[PDB]
RNA sequence: GAGCUAGCCCUGGCCAGGGUGAAGCUGGGGUGAGACCCAGUGGAGGCCCGAACCGGUGGGGGAUGCAAACCCCUCGGAUGA
RNA sequence: GAAUGCCGGCAUGAGUAACGAUAAAGAGGGUGAGAAUCCCUCUCGCCGUAAGCCCAAGGGUUCCUACGCAAUGGUCGUCAGCGUAGGGUUAGGCGGGACCUAAGGUGAAGCCGAAAGGCGUAGCCGAAGGGCAGCCGGUUAAUAUUCCGGCCCUUCCCGCAGGUGCGAUGGGGGGACGCUCUAGGCUAGGGGGACCGGAGCCAUGGACGAGCCCGGCCAGAAGCGCAGGGUGGGAGGUAGGCAAAUCCGCCUCCCAACAAGCUCUGCGUGGUGGGGAAGCCCGGGUGACAACCCCCCGAAGCCAGGGAGCCAAGAAAAGCCUCUAAGCACAACCUGCGGGAACCCGUACCGCAAACCGACACAGGUGGGCGGGUGCAAGAGCACUCAGGCGCGCGGGAGAACCCUCGCCAAGGAACUCUGCAAGUUGGCCCCGUAACUUCGGGAGAAGGGGUGCUCCCUGGGGUGAUGAGCCCCGGGGAGCCGCAGUGAACAGGCUCUGGCGACUGUUUACCAAAAACACAGCUCUCUGCGAACUCGUAAGAGGAGGUAUAGGGAGCGACGCUUGCCCGGUGCCGGAAGGUCAAGGGGAGGGGUGCAAGCCCCGAACCGAAGCCCCGGUGAACGGCGGCCGUAACUAUAACGGUCCUAAGGUAGCGAAAUUCCUUGUCGGGUAAGUUCCGACCUGCACGAAAAGCGUAACGACCGGAGCGCUGUCUCGGCGAGGGACCCGGUGAAAUUGAACUGGCCGUGAAGAUGCGGCCUACCCGUGGCAGGACGAAAAGACCCCGUGGAGCUUUACUGCAGCC
RNA sequence: CGAUGUCGGCUCGUCGCAUCCUGGGGCUGAAGAAGGUCCCAAGGGUUGGGCUGUUCGCCCAUUAAAGCGGCACGCGAGCUG
RNA sequence: UGGGAGAGGGUGGUGGAAUUCCCGGAGUAGCGGUGAAAUGCGCAGAUACCGGGAGGAACGCCGAUGGCGAAGGCAGCCACCUGGUCCACCCGUGACGCUGAGGCGCGAAAGCGUGGGGAGCAAACCGGAUUAGAUACCCGGGUAGUCCACGCCCUAAACG
RNA sequence: CCGAGGGUAGGGCCCGUGACUGGGGCGAAGUCGUAACAAGGUAGCUGUACCGGAAGGUGCGGCUGGAU
């Protein structure tokens, strides 16, 4: 059937980008805490 | 004369659609439409605030001259009848001396052709817009002002209509469409005449579509849902309400008055409404 | 988290083909005028048959599967909610 | 040493199942260490509204080439979407940006919130919508509307010439719009040609032919030609388009109005630039100076912003035009010409899939365009085929049971069975004909029949053209021919009668329920006078609605037809300016503490004191409720009739052994050979009943019953046959499970059902194909049941708070 | 209770005998035929249908007869459901 | 041709009396009702009186034993639209007439549908009385409906 | 070819009969009430509507075939 993941570059970046993040305070805390962590990457990689 | 169908579908039975013997023009006037945007029910949060609303036909909004007093003593023609899908009752189209253009909506009996006019002095005829201190006693009115200046707010459905009873003070007592007896101001404005459009009542929407048509979605009925979601949800089976009969929210839908008992138009309605 | 799913909003798109043949219209009849009658034209419809498309009724298979819901035969809707 | 322990390692099942659509293969010749699997050829089969081609998204080098075969590939591998390396994506015109706005988002003004933050007009952002300038061919191993050739065009700058009141975010016009149906004329595409060009071919009995086979074009600037769209012209007045305004809007007059005039498109032609087959011979070359013409069909695309009808009434903004304001009229704009200038990003390749979503090269999912011919009424259906693309990444045998998918069947014909489940029957078309009932539409494809091929002959209309021929779409008549049989293959209804339930088309438990459930028009009650009620939010603010009682919220009922009875005592709701009860507060009889005293401090009775509750009313399509015993008629039986107890009132109409009836398969009737079901009745209704509606109701239904016809492998009752498996050989090689096992039967015994204990019987060791009685077989720490002072959803006149409202 | 799948059916049997039939008998209010009752006897046999989910039961038409029980109310790693 | 009478019909308008209701004042222990009662209503201020307002229907006197119409039937007043009818004059046509199966139209009340309306009245229904009972007559309430529009129904002691 | 007739399917008319149900007629001495005939103790009849064990009652409109 149709599955859950249907990739689409525009949607990607726009929910879960780094502009996204930084918006909300929510969004910083989680820029922050993958900080912390030592993410090599902060948000999803979307081609654009 | 609303019009019948012949039974070709078991839809077409009952249905019946509006005569449109008034409407003179098709098309709406380019330079009096916005855009009406549909919100489907849903507020700025976009919480559903209304319910079972949204999915009905795209409308034009025909911007609507509720005022009237802006354009005291200057005539204007009735250039045509046309259909508004935002509201019941028809509009009429003004081309002003002036060159100015405006829709009202359109009274009962109006004909295109006719000239109509606003202000103090106009004569007690079908379509013009006067104070309320002006029009004589017994003359149904429309499009009826409820503070001054502040634009027509009652009477404007199809068919409906408000009687001027007597007069008080600077208020005058107006017999609303709904049976109510209410102080009005004598400088808010009035429009001689009932709406157009009476037979609206006795249309017959004939099927579901016609009512999706509208943007009316399917209204669920309480008893049918479960009791997480409404009073009346549940039961082994059917299920008398077996409790007050209430509303989605709690309280009861049958006979609790819900106007605020300390509203200052209190002292301005002088009986409440009929039947 | 609404890239699944539910509903709505904005903007686009899709619906082979055949069948039935509403109103109206014209003529003709009828009449005091009407109603109404007949033929033709007309092409209405949550109309009819049926692909695409949308479904998922019955049965069989599948059952460490081709598949964590599939396959085959059958069947429902297919201009409309 | 056990924790269904944790991490790892390695066993068992086992050389077992499997190796992923039953579209299918065979051979020759290559290559190489090695070949069913790579390359080439010939033959065969498969898709062909796809299984071919072109976009989009997503993927991100996977593309092309050389070089490879450890791993990946379900086998093999010399091959590869794999490994190493090199190469490869070229734009003013294609798409996107330097343009426009949509929902939405954001957000100077502003508003609100303990903080975080929430709002919000403008404006900004935001696209597959609007706007905008490139078509044809050639070329690379691989990019091409990008490079190149040919012919076109756009904007910016600057110059020149001519013209003009120039000038904009300002004003206006325009952009600018639905649905069904649709004309005229074209184009896309297709069919035929006895005409035109072509390498040839003559077979196996005939044919040297009006024979066969192939092909007969594409793009094109201005002019012109055909077809369309858009479009009044002038004048005077003018108070409106938030300044202005010759524009626009409004009024008056002459004028031009099926016209035309102008302008804008499409189509054709068009200098010119290209293309060009089979076949033959190494993608090449030839063919070839290739020819490139005629007739027909004909779009859903184009002209287009076309026409008509309809109701549910069908975006915005920029471009573009027009108007003027500051300004400036040495400027500026307009037209024409010339030169110059013209940036960033994407472009490989896959793309119904082995490259995307599904952990897999996974029978699943994925939006748009093109989708050729013939025949079958049509069609994108079906069969077969073109172009093109494939044979599905294990094979070779054998020809058991059994399994799946499939074909047939003597006689019977539902006897099968929970049920004709399933499978038959029927099957398109044309014609004849067609019932109850009905809301007059329908029921209807009702039912049931006849026809259907081919040849010859005679003919009616329609389309093109010309009014003819030809082509072409519908027919009609007559005489015939063949077969078992002419929708001869493929696609393509079984019918009926009768109940129940729901009016109907719709909707639903994604992944066990499609239903009688939801919904539905329609009916009623109730709230709401607008800063509405109601909803979401702390609020601001939103929705409601830029709506106004013919409207909007809530609730039940559920088309329609005929209907909808009695009870307001209780609960609710509604009304009630009295009475009663009632908090804070007021009031202050009177006491209390303390101080030498003024004082300070404390307690405090009467009485005034809202909402709510009490009380008085109303109210049922508000929550709800609608009796019991005894007796009575001149056969009996039974009670129209009476007696009395109780109630707030004792169930009306209609219906009833029912989707409800317990006794129950009630009784009687019909159907049947036989009928716990069915239908029709009766009424002692355990326990129908009137908008949780009552009784009906045409039509509808993948709903649930009962009957009949047809026809059958469902059955008596099975048989044979087909292929895919199972089986055997070569290759790759899992799984749950598993205390260890050297693991028989009986009768006993044992924690009460023993391979394992006792006694007896039986039994050489080890396999293979099979079947399932046991191993209280396996997967799952029973979901039933109970227990836990475990949990959660839900309820209410349980308790206690809180939101909200008063 | 870290699961012993539960009605009925179908398929496949097998066992018991307190015997439905068939075979041998005694007694009889056994004349014959036909029965009744009891004794021996498990070898074999013990049908097809309508109703119901039914086991059962009732019925139809037959029959030599239309036996009754056990086998985890035999039998779901055999099917149905 | 010229006149006359008439509630003949249709539409729109509009006048006053009375009833109910609402509002203000004023006023108090009962009103109402019957054969007598009671239910009912009234100190939460009724009845009785004054002023005010809304709404409906029906039109007193005139009114008659009258008029009109085909019948059903039609009654405040105004205007519009329209039928019949009668009379005078003796002008016109020249038997054009009578009836009338069928057909068509009209047709009290009640009733039916869809809107509206709703004062008073009132089937049904509820209550109080009466009675052996009283599903009645009598009393207090009261829903259709009576009324408007359009469309049905087509009955009658539709009678002279 | 026509053709008695036979078969298949679907209609229309008629008759008989059917559990049960609807009223109707008639039947020496049943039960209930008293509706009508007098003002029949509510004048009565009437068309219609609703209602009630039954006769009947009530509403509406009409008739006199009504009385004083
Ligand atoms: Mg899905
Ligand atoms: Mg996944
Ligand atoms: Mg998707
Ligand atoms: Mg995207
Ligand atoms: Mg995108
Ligand atoms: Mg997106
Ligand atoms: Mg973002
Ligand atoms: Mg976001
Ligand atoms: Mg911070
Ligand atoms: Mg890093
Ligand atoms: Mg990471
Ligand atoms: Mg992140
Ligand atoms: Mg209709
Ligand atoms: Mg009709
Ligand atoms: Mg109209
Ligand atoms: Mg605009
Ligand atoms: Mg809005
Ligand atoms: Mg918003
Ligand atoms: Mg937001
Ligand atoms: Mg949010
Ligand atoms: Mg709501
Ligand atoms: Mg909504
Ligand atoms: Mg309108
Ligand atoms: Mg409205
Ligand atoms: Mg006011
Ligand atoms: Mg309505
Ligand atoms: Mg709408
Ligand atoms: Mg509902
Ligand atoms: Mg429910
Ligand atoms: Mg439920
Ligand atoms: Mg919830
Ligand atoms: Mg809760
Ligand atoms: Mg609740
Ligand atoms: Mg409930
Ligand atoms: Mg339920
Ligand atoms: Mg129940
Ligand atoms: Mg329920
Ligand atoms: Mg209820
Ligand atoms: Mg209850
Ligand atoms: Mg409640
Ligand atoms: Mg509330
Ligand atoms: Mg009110
Ligand atoms: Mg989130
Ligand atoms: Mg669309
Ligand atoms: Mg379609
Ligand atoms: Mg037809
Ligand atoms: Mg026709
Ligand atoms: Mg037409
Ligand atoms: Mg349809
Ligand atoms: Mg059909
Ligand atoms: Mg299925
Ligand atoms: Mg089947
Ligand atoms: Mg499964
Ligand atoms: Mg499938
Ligand atoms: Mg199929
Ligand atoms: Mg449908
Ligand atoms: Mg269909
Ligand atoms: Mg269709
Ligand atoms: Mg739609
Ligand atoms: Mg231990
Ligand atoms: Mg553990
Ligand atoms: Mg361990
Ligand atoms: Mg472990
Ligand atoms: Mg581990
Ligand atoms: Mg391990
Ligand atoms: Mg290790
Ligand atoms: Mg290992
Ligand atoms: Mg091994
Ligand atoms: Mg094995
Ligand atoms: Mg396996
Ligand atoms: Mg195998
Ligand atoms: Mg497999
Ligand atoms: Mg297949
Ligand atoms: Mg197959
Ligand atoms: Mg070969
Ligand atoms: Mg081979
Ligand atoms: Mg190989
Ligand atoms: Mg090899
Ligand atoms: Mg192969
Ligand atoms: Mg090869
Ligand atoms: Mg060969
Ligand atoms: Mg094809
Ligand atoms: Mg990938
Ligand atoms: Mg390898
Ligand atoms: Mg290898
Ligand atoms: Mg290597
Ligand atoms: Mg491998
Ligand atoms: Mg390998
Ligand atoms: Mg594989
Ligand atoms: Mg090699
Ligand atoms: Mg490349
Ligand atoms: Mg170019
Ligand atoms: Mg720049
Ligand atoms: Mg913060
Ligand atoms: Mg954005
Ligand atoms: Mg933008
Ligand atoms: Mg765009
Ligand atoms: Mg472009
Ligand atoms: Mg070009
Ligand atoms: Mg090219
Ligand atoms: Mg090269
Ligand atoms: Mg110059
Ligand atoms: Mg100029
Ligand atoms: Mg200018
Ligand atoms: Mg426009
Ligand atoms: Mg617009
Ligand atoms: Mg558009
Ligand atoms: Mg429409
Ligand atoms: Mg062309
Ligand atoms: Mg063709
Ligand atoms: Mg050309
Ligand atoms: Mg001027
Ligand atoms: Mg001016
Ligand atoms: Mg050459
Ligand atoms: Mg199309
Ligand atoms: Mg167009
Ligand atoms: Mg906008
Ligand atoms: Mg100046
Ligand atoms: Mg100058
Ligand atoms: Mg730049
Ligand atoms: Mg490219
Ligand atoms: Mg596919
Ligand atoms: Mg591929
Ligand atoms: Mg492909
Ligand atoms: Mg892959
Ligand atoms: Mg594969
Ligand atoms: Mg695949
Ligand atoms: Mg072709
Ligand atoms: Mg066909
Ligand atoms: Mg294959
Ligand atoms: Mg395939
Ligand atoms: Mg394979
Ligand atoms: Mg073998
Ligand atoms: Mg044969
Ligand atoms: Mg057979
Ligand atoms: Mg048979
Ligand atoms: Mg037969
Ligand atoms: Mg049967
Ligand atoms: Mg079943
Ligand atoms: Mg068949
Ligand atoms: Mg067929
Ligand atoms: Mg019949
Ligand atoms: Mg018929
Ligand atoms: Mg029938
Ligand atoms: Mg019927
Ligand atoms: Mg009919
Ligand atoms: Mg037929
Ligand atoms: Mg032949
Ligand atoms: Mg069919
Ligand atoms: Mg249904
Ligand atoms: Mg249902
Ligand atoms: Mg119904
Ligand atoms: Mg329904
Ligand atoms: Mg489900
Ligand atoms: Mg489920
Ligand atoms: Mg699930
Ligand atoms: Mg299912
Ligand atoms: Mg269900
Ligand atoms: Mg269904
Ligand atoms: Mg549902
Ligand atoms: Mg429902
Ligand atoms: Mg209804
Ligand atoms: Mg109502
Ligand atoms: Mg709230
Ligand atoms: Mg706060
Ligand atoms: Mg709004
Ligand atoms: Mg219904
Ligand atoms: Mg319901
Ligand atoms: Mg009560
Ligand atoms: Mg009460
Ligand atoms: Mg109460
Ligand atoms: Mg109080
Ligand atoms: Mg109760
Ligand atoms: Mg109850
Ligand atoms: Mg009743
Ligand atoms: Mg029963
Ligand atoms: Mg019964
Ligand atoms: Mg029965
Ligand atoms: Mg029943
Ligand atoms: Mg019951
Ligand atoms: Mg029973
Ligand atoms: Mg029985
Ligand atoms: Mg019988
Ligand atoms: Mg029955
Ligand atoms: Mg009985
Ligand atoms: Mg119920
Ligand atoms: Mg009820
Ligand atoms: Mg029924
Ligand atoms: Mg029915
Ligand atoms: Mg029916
Ligand atoms: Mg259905
Ligand atoms: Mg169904
Ligand atoms: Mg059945
Ligand atoms: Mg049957
Ligand atoms: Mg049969
Ligand atoms: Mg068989
Ligand atoms: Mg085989
Ligand atoms: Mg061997
Ligand atoms: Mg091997
Ligand atoms: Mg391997
Ligand atoms: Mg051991
Ligand atoms: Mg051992
Ligand atoms: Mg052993
Ligand atoms: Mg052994
Ligand atoms: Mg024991
Ligand atoms: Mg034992
Ligand atoms: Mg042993
Ligand atoms: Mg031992
Ligand atoms: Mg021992
Ligand atoms: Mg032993
Ligand atoms: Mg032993
Ligand atoms: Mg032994
Ligand atoms: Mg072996
Ligand atoms: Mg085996
Ligand atoms: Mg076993
Ligand atoms: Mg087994
Ligand atoms: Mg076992
Ligand atoms: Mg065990
Ligand atoms: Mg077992
Ligand atoms: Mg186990
Ligand atoms: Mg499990
Ligand atoms: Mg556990
Ligand atoms: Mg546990
Ligand atoms: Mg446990
Ligand atoms: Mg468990
Ligand atoms: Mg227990
Ligand atoms: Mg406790
Ligand atoms: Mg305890
Ligand atoms: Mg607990
Ligand atoms: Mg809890
Ligand atoms: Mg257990
Ligand atoms: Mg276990
Ligand atoms: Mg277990
Ligand atoms: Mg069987
Ligand atoms: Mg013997
Ligand atoms: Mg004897
Ligand atoms: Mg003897
Ligand atoms: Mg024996
Ligand atoms: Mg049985
Ligand atoms: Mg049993
Ligand atoms: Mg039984
Ligand atoms: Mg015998
Ligand atoms: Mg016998
Ligand atoms: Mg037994
Ligand atoms: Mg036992
Ligand atoms: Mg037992
Ligand atoms: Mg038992
Ligand atoms: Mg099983
Ligand atoms: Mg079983
Ligand atoms: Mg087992
Ligand atoms: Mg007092
Ligand atoms: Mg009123
Ligand atoms: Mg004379
Ligand atoms: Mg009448
Ligand atoms: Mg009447
Ligand atoms: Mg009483
Ligand atoms: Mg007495
Ligand atoms: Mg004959
Ligand atoms: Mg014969
Ligand atoms: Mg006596
Ligand atoms: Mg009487
Ligand atoms: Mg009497
Ligand atoms: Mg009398
Ligand atoms: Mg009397
Ligand atoms: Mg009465």
């Amino acid at each position: 059937m149709k599955r859950t993941w249907q990739p689409n570059r525009r949607k990607r970046a726009k929910t879960h980008g780094f502009r996204a993040r930084m918006r909300t305070p929510g969004g910083r805390k989680v820029l922050k805490r993958r900080r912390q962590k030592g993410r090599w990457r902060l948000t999803p990689a979307v081609r654009k | 004369a609303v019009k019948k169908f012949k039974p070709y579908t078991p839809s077409r039975r009952f249905m019946t659609v509006a005569d449109f013997s008034e409407i003179t023009k098709t098309e709406p006037e380019k330079s009096l439409v916005k855009p009406l945007k549909k919100t489907g029910g849903r507020n700025n949060q976009g919480r559903i605030t209304v319910r079972f609303r949204g999915g009905g036909h795209k409308r034009l909004y025909r911007i609507i001259d509720f005022k009237r007093w802006d354009k005291v003593g200057i005539p204007a023609k009735v250039a045509a009848i046309e259909y508004d899908p935002n509201r019941s009752a028809r509009i009429a189209l003004l081309h002003y001396v002036d060159g100015e253009k405006r829709y009202i909506i359109a009274p009962d009996g109006l004909q295109v052709g006719q000239q109509v006019v606003a202000g103090p002095d106009a004569p007690i005829q079908v379509g013009n817009a006067l104070p309320l201190r002006f029009i004589p006693v017994g003359t149904v009115v429309h499009a009826v002002e409820l503070e001054p200046k502040k634009g027509a707010k009652l009477a404007r459905a199809a068919g409906t209509s408000a009687q001027i009873q007597g007069r008080e003070g600077d208020y005058v007592i107006l017999r609303l469409p709904s049976g109510e007896l209410r102080k009005v101001h004598g400088e808010c404005y009035a429009t001689v005449g009932a709406v157009g459009n009476a037979d609206h009542k006795n249309i017959v929407l004939g099927k579901a579509g016609r009512s999706r048509w509208l943007g009316r979605r399917p209204h669920v009925r309480g008893a049918a849902m479960n009791p997480v979601d409404h009073p009346h949800g549940g039961g082994e089976g059917r299920a008398p309400r077996g409790r007050p009969p209430a509303s989605p929210w709690g309280w009861q839908t049958k006979g609790l008055k819900t106007r605020k008992r300390r509203k200052p138009s209190s002292r301005f309605i002088i009986a409440r409404r009929k039947k």
